[PDB]
């Protein structure tokens, strides 16, 4: 009904045009929404090409025949978002959204992760369970691999690690959990969370002492 | 036909706060209404459509500047809130009702700022 | 300032009915429309229905049979009621308004999970260490999403990371971390405040060494 490419790329400082194609767009205005990872929604262009107060002048829009396009100039990292177009369909003039275009901005500064490793709380052990938490922040790109070692030995069992998500500063964050019974926690001595980002490993360790 | 006189002069000193209120003709269907600032071109401030609702003219947070209210005998009031009036807010304001069966009905206010 | 706030049960059972409420402020509900828009996880926005400025309604024809929108002008609220729910109705639900059809203002949304599982409140454990010290809160084993975490009732807002949740066998787990000066802790209390609406739990946990 309203046709948008599911994804698109730009590199920092360059220009993208995102399209939205529909049968009735020669007769109906298009509106454009930006949705950020926290899922909040901002109207960036209305009535094909008008720009609301408070939206960056790098955003502009235009229409011809059946394709409305949204144009971002001097792409910034914080333009990474899902862009949806909205218009009207049928005789009853009801709204429809396009499928959305996910826009990724390439060329952002590489950044190595910050790793923090916490032991189990005394309160949690009292339930005879034990979770060590390994928080990972301020890394880019947003792909990371986590390995746990207990007494120098790999552990695959009882590890769950988060999918990377975006921070307020447009770097990425993630966390990994190693969960143990309390008996097992006092049966071993050394615990290590090894986070690997773009080939380099940063490690945080602890002992129960 | 309004660019002969027709409207009402409204004087204000800078800083003034003023409400303009317009009223629909009796026994007409209200079809749409709007407020405009009239210069050489007609620049819409806000528009109300009895089904589609409010729609603002260009970047506005106009929902804080207008209000529509129904009263007794189907009559509708349509008001524009002017706050902290500068000489830039001065000029010609036009309230334009589109009614059925009587068509357009317009009221002009000349805000004069010393 | 206008604000649209969606509220709702968070968790609803299959074949029950879902009652959401949109609370409008700073807009005159009698002069405006309110649309309901939904977003299944990982999916795009889908318009559901509208109550027009005059109290009439229209709905998306693919859900019209189960959908019902009403309003109480005096309380300034709009109600979405949807009956006979299936699992595919699990989504984020938004209300939006004004400048029809190019809705200018949006709620943040409430999440609705459709599941036969019962709510499980979180267990909240403190994350203390083994320049700058980083503390945290482990929010373990809750259902459904979401959960919110503040620090010192909002007094502590700067260096806060709230991580994405992990799903470990029908229950969720997340952590929140805050970074403060070593001079400030333990001398100045640091408490995390966890809220799980669907189970109506509110917990404060003080972080101690
Ligand atoms: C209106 O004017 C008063 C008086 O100077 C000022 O304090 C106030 O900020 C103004 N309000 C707006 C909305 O501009």
């Amino acid at each position: 009904e309203l046709i948008q490419p599911p994804s698109s790329s730009v590199t920092l400082g360059s220009t993208v045009s995102l399209t939205c194609v529909g049968d009735e767009l020669p007769k109906r205005y298009a509106y454009w929404y930006q949705q950020k990872p926290d899922q909040s929604i901002v109207r960036v262009i209305y009535e094909d090409s008008k720009r609301p107060s408070g939206i960056s002048d790098r955003f502009s829009g235009s229409s011809s025949g059946t394709t409305a396009t949204l144009t971002i100039r001097d792409a910034q990292a914080e333009d990474e978002a899902d862009y949806y177009c909205l218009s009207t369909y049928s005789d009853d003039k009801l709204p429809i959204f396009g499928g959305g275009t996910k826009l990724t901005v390439l060329g952002q500064p590489k950044s190595s992760p910050s790793v923090t490793l916490f032991p189990p709380s005394s309160e949690e052990l009292e339930t005879n369970k034990a979770t060590l938490v390994c928080t990972i922040t301020d890394f880019y790109p947003g792909v990371v691999t986590v390995d746990w070692k207990v007494d120098g030995t790999p552990v695959t069992q009882g590890m769950e690690t988060t999918q990377p998500s975006k921070q307020s500063n447009n770097k990425y964050m993630a966390s990994s959990y190693l969960t143990l019974t309390a008996r097992a926690w006092e049966r071993h001595s050394s615990y290590s969370c090894q986070v690997t980002h773009e080939g380099h490993t940063v490690e945080k360790s602890l002992s129960r002492a | 036909e309004e660019l002969f006189n027709v409207g009402d002069d409204v004087y204000a000193l800078p800083g003034s706060d003023i409400n303009l209120t317009c009223q629909t003709k009796e026994k007409n269907f209200l079809v749409q209404m709007q407020w405009s600032k009239v210069t050489d071109k007609n620049d819409m401030i806000a528009l109300y459509h009895p089904q589609y609702g409010l729609y603002c003219g260009q970047e506005h947070a106009c929902e804080s500047q207008v209000a529509a209210t129904e009263t007794e005998k189907g009559v509708t009031n349509w008001t524009l809130y002017l706050r902290n009036i500068s000489s830039a807010l001065g000029g010609k304001y036009e309230c334009i009702f589109t009614l059925y069966p009587e068509g357009i009905k317009t009221t002009v206010y000349n805000l004069i700022v010393e | 300032q206008v604000q649209l706030k969606e509220s709702g049960p968070g968790l609803v059972q299959p074949s029950q009915t879902l009652s959401l409420t949109c609370t409008v402020s700073g807009l005159s509900l009698t002069n405006n429309i309110v649309s309901w828009i939904r977003q299944p996880p990982g999916k795009g926005l889908e318009w559901m229905g509208v109550i027009w400025s005059n109290g009439g309604t229209d709905y998306n024809s693919a859900i019209k049979s189960r959908l019902s929108i009403t309003r109480d002008t005096s309380k300034s609220q709009v109600f979405l009621k949807m009956n006979s729910l299936q699992t595919e109705d699990t989504a984020m639900y938004f209300c939006a308004s004004r400048d029809y059809p190019g809705f200018a203002y949006w709620g943040q949304g409430t999440l609705v999970t459709v599941s036969s599982a019962k709510t499980t409140p979180p267990s909240v454990y403190p994350l203390a260490p083994g320049s700058m010290v980083t503390l945290g809160c482990l929010v373990k084993g809750y259902f459904p999403e979401p959960v919110t975490v503040t620090w010192n009732s909002g007094s502590l807002s700067s260096g806060v990371h709230t991580f994405p949740a992990v799903l470990q066998s029908d229950l969720y787990t997340l952590s929140s971390s805050v970074t403060v000066p070593s001079s400030t802790w333990p001398s100045e209390t640091v408490t995390c405040n966890v809220a799980h609406p669907a189970s109506s739990t509110k917990v404060d946990k003080k972080i101690v060494p």
